[PDB]
């Protein structure tokens, strides 16, 4: 049970870019 | 090729587009990187920060508002491997959550 959106507020990108596209 | 087209081993994919929308203001708690291949979604996560094997849980989900599956996840090192692609995963550390989105493209 979750009576509360569980996620919202901020939708960012989290996309693979972690230095590089992959390497 | 010849007649046909020989394809070595599967084609391979790691899906790079999601986004994350979470409730919670935790670094360690908001995934670092995450890319699925065919159904296997690797979800890299600050998971050092769970010892005795308390790992957190995880679920997916067939829409941003649908029920929360369970799934099959094996967790490798800081990585959380949930088998099966969905369109919308969520993770939840504790009693706090994060919701993961894979993009589709166009």
């Amino acid at each position: 049970t979750k009576p509360a959106p569980d996620f919202g507020g901020r939708w960012k990108h989290v996309n693979h870019f972690d230095e590089a596209p992959t390497e | 090729g010849s007649h046909m087209n020989a394809k070595i081993l599967k084609d391979r994919r790691y899906y790079y587009d999601y986004d994350y929308a979470t409730r919670t203001k935790k670094s360690w708690l908001i995934p670092s990187r995450v890319y699925d291949d065919g159904k296997f979604t690797y979800i890299n996560m600050d998971l050092t920060r769970f010892p005795t094997g308390n790992f957190p849980a995880v679920f997916a989900r067939e829409k941003e508002h649908a029920e929360d599956f369970l799934v099959n996840t094996t967790v490798e090192g800081n990585t959380l491997i949930v088998h099966g692609t969905y369109p919308f995963l969520v993770v939840r550390h504790g009693d706090n959550v994060v919701g993961l989105r894979r993009n589709k493209q166009k």
